[PDB]
């Protein structure tokens, strides 16, 4: 089959959009008048109430649209339209760190259809939201370098379609949690993948497989970065119950959304923060997560990590390859930047057991008090671990030890003879007493 | 080497440069096999026409004169052998 | 299904290694004894003669292998043998401008068999380059950096086996036209593709599709930079007469292999010279290659031009992102070594109609007489081509012009005010004259 709209040209149901394996069923994209696509503007001069435009340069030239700046183009996904909080977030954090044209891209009449359908009208918004890259380049001059286009779930695919009708010259594509089923599989000519545009940083928050449980993510790479915050599979601050979940502190839509889709939405939440947090987000190589919980791969390379979210742009190693992983931990809660110290701290005192606990303090701040080892305490082991603190200490000037949950009447005492603690950055800070003390006090220790 | 068709391209087999598009049919030695070659350039060996129809050095292009040896020994022994030269 | 032998671990029959469409029947690797992988050894010590490795390091510490040398596996492919002359050429090409490891790699045993099968034994053959590179490294030291493997048809793939298996670690891997069938298609986990190592530059001397026209080269992108020399799909000096082509002048055989995959052939063609010309080979970015034909895309970009063959590692601008194309003309026998330069001339004399043609000189030396437009030239007109030099001039000191077929007993004249000839390097050189001359005469213009 084949259909042919106006601005858009034609839609054939043909191979590989439909027959093929991962996609059987043969359907068309709907008119671009049910799609209904629209573009909500926001800028710097206008948060908070969206201007609209159409692709015709003169809405465009007579709009807030301001082409010395640079465009980011939001695109929600199945069951969502651009008005929904999160894309709008998105443009007030962008705003706070950047002057910028803001567009959400709504297409609410085409998503609220049948899943297969929606993924399949996709085209259409894609062709929309390419169709409008065009006329900025060539009616108003606008490079599609300056486009910046992050989509989620079938959204990214969306950008895929903008992408790679563009020829793959927009200067980024973000895909916050791709739509795993009817594309993961399919040919580059579907879905999103490095192509479409000359830089595409995928988030994967809920990856690890729809059967049987329950994920709407992607394991497939896409792009060249390709982060996989907590691991991929199951995000944390989504295990809560019921009640918790839907009664959640941003308003009970925002619990229900995430009462649904939890790990699959974080996508668009742990953007949202790295506008602001440009060193919260550092990405870590490493063959796997286990290997990285297992605390075998740290601190970041020698080029660097990428930041994941809103700052992967900036990671050298960037476009030098395709499908590199990077793994990070993010908080549970909606400020989700972490930054991973690795400290190791070695004993003094007698056998004792029990939790060693460390706490940092540098010219920025002072961290919580992160575990490090429990078990059988005794004096010249050295133990490690390495542990997200929410808070980026800065540049190390002291650290404290303590340590709980054995004493006899005798009062034993435990110390450190030195701990070092070492940045993600690289840097190891050493640290030295010989002191001792007794449960639930705190040792300082000083530069050595 | 066998040829018997017109307009040859280089690299292609001939008997005699007229089947060669390049009208020069060279070949390396006395039996080795004619192949169609492109006639040399400026500063390159050449030889003057011969009438065994069959070149060890091309002719040179065109504006080109193949400037060496015209002797008798050399038109039989088909060595008349040249550079090739401007006037 | 699955088998699984000694030092090569397991090998299923499953999706997307069978089944998926491309691909469809279910068939299993051979016994890793009839493949028979051998590693055919030639250094600077010795090329012309052969030594025989293994996996066992103590048989590469007996041997004329050397770790402070770096090494290069040379995989034929389908129907082909690791004797095969192309695979020592390459070696002593090599060994003229390199000291090297250069390792031809037999699969003679696994390649004679059918072409789904041979398809399917390739990993194998990749298992068993895998595994040597391992022991390389694990056992003897050798970095998996140091290596290269360069494989033709079947033989780029079983790299990609290679590579795959070895984590992407090995610096480089060749594909000298990949083979299409059962591969094009098929995800990243059965072909090359620039996952499987640090950087993959593939040569498309056959692509264009196997029906009905019969190329058994790869259309689709593999690797980092993806060359098409003469456009990709007809390789010059393969149209030839069955006569002149199977009793071409390196013998009978390599006649009848140009006779049966001539432009499949002439990827490892142009592979062995490139290792002698470095600067033979410059690749033009271009929007297609009608569009380079057309002129529309000279010289170099400012970053360079990748060379295509042994030097497309030393491109600045290499692993920066992938299926980069890049279009060159090559020559039509076995120096192969081009130079593109663009040559614009700005006709004196009076209206004729006739061929124009210059010829450039050099402190290097001088170029053929290449045209450059025909029709009625006639004065002031400024007219322009570029052509494929088979002679790099160099710095121009002069160039000439000279012109044809059209003469009354007027002996009309004709002549060239200015000439710049344009290097792929960038520069421009003027040269002029007010002389004018009658046809088949050689004007000298200088520089001006
Ligand atoms: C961006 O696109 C081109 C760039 O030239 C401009 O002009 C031509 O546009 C067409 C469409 O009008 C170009 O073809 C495109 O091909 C892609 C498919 O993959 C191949 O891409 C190249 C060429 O084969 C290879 O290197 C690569 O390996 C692949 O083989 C797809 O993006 C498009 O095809 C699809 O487009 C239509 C309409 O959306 C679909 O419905 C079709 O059925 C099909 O699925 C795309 O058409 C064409 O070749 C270009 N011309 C030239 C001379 O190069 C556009 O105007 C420009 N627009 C922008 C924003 O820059
Ligand atoms: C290469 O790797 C390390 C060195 O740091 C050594 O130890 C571990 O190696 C294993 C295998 O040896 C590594 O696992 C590999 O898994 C990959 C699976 O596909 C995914 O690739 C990564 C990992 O999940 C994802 O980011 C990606 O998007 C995919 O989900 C595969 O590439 C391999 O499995 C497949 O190939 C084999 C290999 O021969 C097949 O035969 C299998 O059946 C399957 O199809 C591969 O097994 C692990 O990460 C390494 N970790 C660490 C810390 O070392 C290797 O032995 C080493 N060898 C060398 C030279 O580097
Ligand atoms: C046609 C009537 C409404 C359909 C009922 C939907 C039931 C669950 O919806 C929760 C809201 O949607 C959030 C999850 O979206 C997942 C896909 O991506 C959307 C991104 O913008
Ligand atoms: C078509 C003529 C009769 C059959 C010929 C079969 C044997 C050809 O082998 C001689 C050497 O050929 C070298 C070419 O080998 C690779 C061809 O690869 C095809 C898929 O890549
Ligand atoms: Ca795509
Ligand atoms: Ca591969």
């Amino acid at each position: 089959s084949e259909v042919c709209f106006p601005r858009l040209g034609c839609f054939s149901d043909d191979a590989p959009w439909a027959g093929i394996v991962q996609r059987p069923l043969k359907i068309l994209p709907w008119s671009p008048k049910d799609v209904d696509t629209r573009f909500l503007l926001y800028t710097n001069q206008n948060q908070n109430n969206y201007q609209e435009l159409v692709a015709d340069p003169s809405t465009i030239t007579n709009s807030n649209f301001r082409m010395d700046r640079k465009t980011r183009f939001i695109i929600h996904g199945f069951i969502d339209k651009g008005e929904e909080d999160w894309l709008s977030n998105i443009c007030k954090n962008l705003f706070k760190v950047e002057s910028v044209n803001c567009i959400c891209v709504d297409w609410k009449g085409g998503s609220r259809t049948g899943y297969t359908q929606a993924s399949q009208n996709i085209r259409i918004v894609g062709a929309e939201v390419a169709y409008f890259v065009e006329v900025l380049k060539s009616s108003l001059g606008y490079s599609p370098s300056n486009v910046h286009v992050i989509g989620h779930s079938l959204g990214s695919h969306a950008a895929g379609e903008a992408g790679r009708r563009t020829n793959g010259t927009i200067e980024r594509i973000t895909g916050l949690d791709p739509a795993e089923p009817c594309f993961q599989g399919t040919p580059e000519l579907v879905r999103l993948d490095p192509s479409d545009a000359k830089f595409v940083d995928v988030i994967h928050t809920d990856a690890a497989p729809i059967i049987p449980n329950l994920g709407f993510g992607m394991s497939q790479t896409v792009g060249h970065l390709d982060f996989f915050p907590n691991g991929g599979k199951q995000m944390p601050g989504c295990q809560k119950n019921i009640l918790s979940q839907i009664v959640d502190i941003d308003g009970i839509w925002e619990g229900t959304r995430d009462f649904v889709a939890c790990n699959h939405l974080r996508s668009y939440k742990y953007y949202a923060d790295s506008i602001l947090n440009p060193d919260g987000f550092a990405g870590f190589p490493c063959d796997s997560y286990n290997v990285f919980t297992a605390n075998k791969c740290f601190p970041c390379p020698s080029e660097g990590c990428p930041q994941m979210g809103h700052y992967a742009d900036r990671f050298p190693g960037k476009t030098n390859g395709v499908s590199q992983v990077f793994y990070l931990n993010t908080g549970d809660a909606s400020n989700f930047a972490r930054w991973r110290y690795k400290v190791s701290v070695t004993l003094s005192g007698k056998k004792v057991t029990g939790h060693i606990l460390v706490s940092l303090f540098g010219n920025e701040g002072n961290s919580r008090q992160y575990e490090i080892y429990k078990g059988t305490l005794q004096p010249d082991n050295t133990h490690s671990d390495e542990f997200d603190s929410d808070v980026e200490v800065g540049d190390l000037q002291k650290v404290k030890f303590i340590w709980y949950n054995v004493i006899n009447p005798t009062l034993p005492r435990v110390g450190a003879s030195k701990i070092t603690v070492e940045r993600n950055d690289g840097k190891v800070y050493d640290f030295c007493s010989q002191e001792t003390v007794r449960e639930e006090v705190l040792l300082t220790l000083n530069p050595c | 080497p066998r040829g018997i068709i017109i307009n040859l391209d280089e690299g292609e087999l001939c008997l005699n440069s007229a089947q060669c598009k390049s009208n020069c049919c060279q070949h390396d030695t006395i039996l080795s096999l004619s192949r169609c070659a492109l006639k040399a350039r400026e500063n390159s060996e050449c030889s003057a026409f011969t009438l065994y129809g069959v070149y060890y050095k091309c002719p040179c292009e065109r504006g080109l004169t193949c400037e060496g040896d015209k002797s008798l020994v050399g038109s039989i022994t088909n060595t008349n052998f040249g550079i090739c030269h401007n006037v």
